[PDB]
């Protein structure tokens, strides 16, 4: 019901959220048009 | 008005977090994100115009990662036989004997027959 | 015979079991990897009284069991994949159930069911 | 005795077996 689990989950998934985005991802998007 | 890149880039760290959470490790997660971006760039899939770019991106991700008929059967069984399906699978699908499955499950012979019994009951009962 | 040599022929089979037990190939491969790493690292060892195949599934089962277990992120792998998606889209990624429905391309009741099931799993073995 | 169960079982799940293992699996094992 409530969502404490979310909060807890965001706590330990903080790392990835704050790492820079892999150049490959952005490169792929550039290829768009 | 705004390039695909500019629309999606601020959401990348978040779908990487999602992908990681979903698949259990960062490498595997990124592979799935990568596949999703490639399909967008390749125009195989397009962002739903009814959805914010964030929602639409995750919709795209899930359009790639597609659930199959075996996956649904496996998930049904997970619901029908939550504590006992392992013993049934070890014997009926993997071909182990009950004596071998007892070794696999690290329990005595009686516990194994009990588990197989439960799973069969739950399956029979649909 | 190395670990690689004793186990290699059995890997397609443990993958079959893993997938059937845990809901899909991604989840199954996750658990297989964890198992093989437990062994490479020597944290766990193949029982000498068992065939290679039997001892391998014994280890798989042991790490599978213990996942429920240790560490919230890893516990998530014990949730059926479709329920895990619905749960993470809402609880973690902060989408509303309606938005999660669009994302999963399924109707709304299916989405609440799915989140219900994930909650069920968490309450039974994962949160406890 | 309706055992199209172990049948539907094979059906549903046996495909995996004829797939090629991920190299990451071997990777893990190669390294002791």
């Amino acid at each position: 019901r409530q969502q404490a689990i979310g909060v807890k989950l965001r706590q330990m998934f903080d790392e990835v959220v704050n790492e820079p985005v892999p150049d490959e991802f952005l490169a792929i998007l550039r290829k768009a048009e | 008005p705004m390039s695909l890149l500019a629309r999606l880039a601020p959401h990348l760290p978040y779908i990487r977090r999602y992908a990681r959470a979903l698949t259990g490790d960062q490498a595997t997660g990124d592979h799935y994100v990568r596949v999703a971006l490639e399909a967008l760039a390749a125009g195989e899939l397009v962002l739903d115009a009814n959805l914010s770019p964030r929602v639409a991106l995750y919709r795209v991700f899930h359009a790639i990662w597609l659930s199959s008929a075996g996956d649904d059967a496996a998930q049904r069984l997970m619901r029908i036989a939550p504590r006992s399906r392992q013993a049934f699978l070890l014997t009926a699908l993997e071909g182990f004997t009950p004596t071998e499955a007892a070794q696999i499950l690290d329990c005595d012979f009686g516990e194994v027959e009990r588990l197989i019994g439960d799973a069969q009951a739950e399956i029979d009962a649909e």
